[PDB]
């Protein structure tokens, strides 16, 4: 295999763990660094030249810790789990004003995830499809990242063939969370964009840095 | 300008 | 079959047709009326509750017409034809202020059903799945959606399977240009409420339903 | 209140 599923569940194992937006932005700023480290064990990612490897984070980082703090949410109820231990409740997410996001993110991922099972096998792969996303714009070589993305999904496939023989659908069912991804990760950039713009809240300076 | 971005993607671990 | 690819295509082929802003909104609010019309020949759409039809087309109508003009712009070079029978260049979008949104239509859509040859048995079921989407807000049955989804998408792998039987990633790569669609819509939507805001372009009755 | 999908969506045709 090019793109063995193996490699993909090892990279998530090896990075595993009051205003509610000021604990969300200190989560969200501690876990871009395991981010990277993720990434870097993603097969084939390091070999792309910096500057693609740089573009691929910069198009994917908040769909990619979207992914991951809804798969760790999916044996709490109403609510999400933060890298930094935190379980954050709807009624507390409403009581910040970010009811609206936080219910998309419940139902849209969590819930989803749950009914499911989705296994980590799987957030690995959609978060490898994900970070191989041949549309970022200034890609030096898109035809590489389009073919790393193919590689993957075909390993998902087989993957859930194999694993999961009883559920035909599965697979389509898992690349159709993708567009609530795409979706809640811009309505949650939107948020952080405002954040910022206000000096409500303390932003950490990678945080920072991937809103400029 | 990715400052930290780049740093962390070039460190060999 | 509850939900054949044939009466989906017949859906298609039966809807089948100086400010480029303005063109592209006279051309959105035509085409309101035939997304409509497109929707009733989809099988089931119209044994819906009529409040769960209204959720599904105003979650939808964007991706919608999206979808429909990006595959009909396939065989144009470097623009896109409207259903007016106008073609838009590039060129005219950057002048009007739309280029970047205008430029990820065409590398993320009608170059990627043009690269694989989308046929429009393939669009149908696309736009079906938009259609029938379970994330909508307010729907009285969402299981039921999720179940008229789910039948979409088997049917479409199927005729994937049967009519392109040599390329297996076919599927998965059609299901695949769904969040970019849902990225190019909300970018889509949040220009025309730009327009609307500041009153530079007349936007026709129905259009301007869907904008409130 | 939206009248004009409302009425598309009711007539049979
Ligand atoms: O603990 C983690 O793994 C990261 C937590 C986290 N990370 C983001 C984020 C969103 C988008 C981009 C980057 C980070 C958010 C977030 C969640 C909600 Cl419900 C709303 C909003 Cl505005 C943000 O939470
Ligand atoms: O002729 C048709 O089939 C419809 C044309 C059309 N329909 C929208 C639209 C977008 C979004 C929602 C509804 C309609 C647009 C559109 C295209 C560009 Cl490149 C930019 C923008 Cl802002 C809009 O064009």
């Amino acid at each position: 295999m090019d793109m063995p599923v193996e490699r993909i569940l090892e990279a998530e194992l090896a990075v595993e763990p009051n205003d509610p937006v000021t604990n969300i932005c200190q989560a969200a700023d501690k876990q871009l660094f395991t981010l990277v480290e993720w990434a870097k064990r993603i097969p084939h990612f390091s070999e792309l030249p910096l500057d693609d490897q740089v573009i691929l984070l910069r198009a994917g980082w908040n769909e990619l810790l979207i992914a991951s703090f809804s798969h760790r949410s999916i044996a709490v109820k109403d609510g999400i789990l933060l890298a930094t231990g935190l379980h954050v409740h709807r009624n507390s997410a409403h009581s910040a004003g970010v009811g609206a996001i936080f219910d998309r993110v419940l139902t849209e991922l969590v819930s989803k995830m749950r009914d499911m099972q989705m296994d980590k096998t799987e957030l690995g792969c959609l978060r490898a499809i994900v970070l191989f996303n041949p549309d970022s714009k200034g890609l030096s070589n898109p035809a590489e990242v389009e073919a790393l993305r193919e590689k993957v999904y075909a390993s998902l496939e087989a993957y859930c063939k194999h694993k999961y023989p009883e559920q035909p659908g599965r697979f389509a069912k898992l690349l159709l969370r993708l567009p609530a991804l795409r979706s809640i990760g811009l309505k949650c950039l939107e948020h952080l964009f405002f954040f910022k713009l206000i000096g409500d809240t303390p932003i950490d300076t990678f945080l920072m840095e991937m809103l400029e | 300008k990715h400052k930290i971005l780049h740093r962390l993607l070039q460190d060999s671990s």
